[PDB]
C-alpha cells in the first residue's frame, strides 16, 4: 500500500492510517507498559507544585527575575507562520532574531533540557542556532504529525521555498551540561516515550500545541523546576511556571516558588522501587 | 532511461562523466560516533564528495540521522544548497502501529527517519505541493528506505534524469542512475554517459 499515492488520490494524509496513537488508551493491551506510565504520572502528580504564572512582556523583561534555575524549559514563541499558514495574530509575533536574543542561558540549570517549538520551515535551522547561542546541544527532534481524518485533504502551502505539503511541526530538544544515562538515573528516565506525537489538526485559529509534549518532558526529566515560556491561560498546569504576554493574571512569587524545591524538599522527584524495576535500563556491561 | 547503475567507490568515481541531474538523492553511511556493523565515511570524506558538479539547478534529498542532522545541514551548504523541506519516514510495524518500546535513541525512542530537502539554482518544470512531508511505511531496516520516495520525486520532477548515491541493487529505477559499492557491475544506457565513461575509463 502506497500511502503517498493514496494521499495524491484522496487527500487523506499518510499519517491518518497509523493505528493506536491515542494518549489515554495507549498501552491498554500491555498492563506493565501502562503501569510504568501510570506510576510515573502518579509520581509527577504527588510532587507537583501548584500552578504558577506570570504575565510578562518577554522582549522587555529581565529574564533573571525568574528564579530558581530550571531543569526543563518549554519555549513556544508565537511564530508568524502559525497564523499565516493557518489566521491573524492577537499578540506580537516573534522573529527568529527576536527569539535568539532571549537570555535563556541565564536561567537554565547547569544540567538541564530545553524543548523549542520551531514550526516547519526556517525554524528547523534557525532554532538550532538559538540552541547553540543558549549553550545547548540538539539531541532529539520531537515531531508533531497532524492527521486530517475529519477534513481531507490538501491544504495550505505558504512558503515560496516549500515543495511538499507541510503536515507536521518540530519541537527540538536540547541538552545543557553533562548527563550520563548510566549514572544519572536520578535526573533522567530515558526511552520512556518516543519522539512522535500524532493528533488531528486543530480547529481554525487554535494555535495550541498538543498536551502530550508535557507528558514527554515530565516523564523524561526528574527535575521539578519546569518553565513554560509563551504559555497562555489555557496551558497553565501543576508542576509548571507559565510566563507569557497574554496571561490575564499573575500569581508568581519567586521566593514561594523556590521554597517548594528547597529543604526539606528536593528539586528532584525521586523514584520508587517499583518504577526503578519497570523503567527501561541498560543491561550489565 | 531504463534503470542504470555503476558499482564504484563514490569517494573516487570521476562523477563529472554523468552529466547534470534534476534530482540528487543520497543515503550515506554517516559517521554517527557510534559502533556500527557497517563501514562509514568520515565527516571530511562526506564534505569532500563532489556533489556540486552533479547539478546546477534542482533538488537534493539527503537522509540524515544522529549528529548528521547538523552535519547534513553543513554538507547541504558546502554543496551549495538551501534547505526548503524536511521529510520524515514514520516507521510502522506489521499492524500499522508505532514501535514504542526498546531503547532506540539516546534520550527518547526513535520513530522516524529524516530526509533533508535542498534546492539549488533556479529549477523549472517542477510541481509543488503534490505530496505530504510524512511517509508512513513498515520497516524492513532503516537503511532500506521506502520506495514511496521515488514516486514523490517523480511527481515533483517528472521525466528528468536523476542520480542516487549509496544505492543498493533494489534501488535501481527508471529515470535514475544509481551509484554504490554493492551494485552488480556496470550498466549504462545513456549514450553520452557511456561515451564519456569510455573516454575516462578505457
Ligand atoms: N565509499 C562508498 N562508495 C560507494 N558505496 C558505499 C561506500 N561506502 C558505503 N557504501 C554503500 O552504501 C550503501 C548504503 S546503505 C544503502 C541504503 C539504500 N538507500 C537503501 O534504500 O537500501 C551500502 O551498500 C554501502 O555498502
Amino acid at each position: 500500500n502506497d500511502y503517498c499515492q493514496h494521499f495524491v488520490d484522496t487527500g487523506h494524509r499518510p499519517q491518518n492510517f497509523i493505528r493506536d496513537v491515542g494518549l489515554a488508551d495507549r498501552f491498554e493491551e500491555y498492563p506493565k507498559l501502562r503501569e510504568l506510565i501510570r506510576l510515573k504520572d502518579e509520581l509527577i502528580a504527588k510532587s507537583n507544585t501548584p500552578p504558577m504564572y506570570l504575565q510578562a512582556d518577554i522582549e522587555a523583561f529581565d529574564i533573571r527575575e525568574l528564579t530558581p534555575k530550571f531543569d526543563v524549559i518549554l519555549l513556544e514563541p508565537p511564530l508568524e507562520e502559525y497564523y499565516r499558514e493557518t489566521i491573524t495574530a492577537n499578540e506580537k509575533c516573534w522573529t527568529w532574531d527576536d527569539i535568539m536574543k532571549l537570555e535563556i542561558d541565564e536561567i537554565a540549570a547547569p544540567r538541564s533540557f530545553i524543548f523549542l517549538w520551531c514550526g516547519s520551515g526556517e525554524g528547523l535551522d534557525l532554532g538550532r542556532v538559538c540552541l547553540r547561542k543558549w549553550g545547548y546541544r540538539r539531541c532529539e527532534d520531537i515531531c508533531w504529525i497532524k492527521t486530517n481524518k475529519n477534513n481531507p485533504g490538501k491544504t495550505k502551502t505558504l512558503d515560496p521555498k516549500a515543495v511538499f505539503q507541510r503536515t507536521k511541526e518540530h519541537c527540538l530538544m536540547g541538552i545543557k551540561g553533562t548527563v550520563k544515562r548510566s549514572t544519572d538515573g536520578d535526573f533522567i528516565h530515558a526511552n520512556v516515550d518516543i519522539d512522535l506525537i500524532i493528533t488531528e489538526e486543530p480547529e481554525i485559529g487554535n494555535i495550541e500545541k498538543p498536551v502530550e509534549i508535557f507528558h514527554i518532558i515530565e516523564h523524561f526529566c526528574l527535575g521539578r523546576r519546569r518553565l513554560h515560556l509563551f504559555g497562555r491561560d489555557s496551558t497553565i498546569r501543576p508542576g509548571w511556571l507559565t510566563v507569557g504576554p497574554t496571561l490575564t493574571n499573575s500569581n508568581y512569587n519567586a521566593e514561594t516558588y523556590a521554597s517548594y524545591f528547597s529543604a526539606p524538599n528536593s528539586y528532584l522527584t525521586g523514584c520508587t522501587e517499583e518504577i526503578e524495576r519497570l523503567r527501561p535500563k541498560s543491561p550489565p556491561p | 532511461f531504463p534503470p542504470q547503475w555503476i558499482c564504484c567507490d563514490i569517494r573516487y568515481l570521476d562523477v563529472s562523466i554523468l552529466g547534470k541531474f534534476a534530482v540528487v538523492m543520497a543515503d550515506p553511511p554517516w559517521d554517527i560516533h557510534m559502533e556500527l556493523p557497517y563501514g562509514t565515511l568520515t565527516d571530511d570524506e562526506m564534505r569532500r564528495l563532489n556533489i556540486p558538479v552533479l547539478q546546477d539547478d534542482g533538488f537534493l534529498f539527503l537522509w540524515v540521522t544522529g549528529r548528521a542532522m547538523e552535519l547534513g545541514r553543513e554538507c547541504l551548504n558546502l554543496w551549495g544548497y538551501e534547505r526548503v523541506d524536511e521529510i520524515i519516514w514514520v516507521k510502522t510495524n506489521q499492524l500499522q502501529r508505532i514501535i514504542r518500546t526498546g531503547r532506540t535513541g539516546h534520550w527518547l525512542n526513535h520513530g522516524k527517519e529524516h530526509c533533508l530537502v535542498g534546492v539549488k539554482g533556479n529549477p523549472q518544470g517542477f510541481n509543488q505541493g503534490l505530496d505530504c512531508d510524512v511517509i508512513v511505511a513498515e520497516v524492513r531496516s532503516t537503511s532500506h528506505k521506502p520506495d514511496e520516495i521515488y514516486g514523490m520525486i517523480e511527481r515533483l520532477s517528472p521525466g528528468t534524469r536523476k542520480i542516487e548515491l549509496f544505492g543498493r541493487p533494489h534501488n535501481v529505477q527508471p529515470n535514475w542512475i544509481t551509484l554504490g559499492n554493492q551494485l552488480d557491475g556496470i550498466h549504462l544506457l545513456d549514450p553520452d554517459v557511456v561515451a564519456r565513461f569510455k573516454q575516462r575509463y578505457p
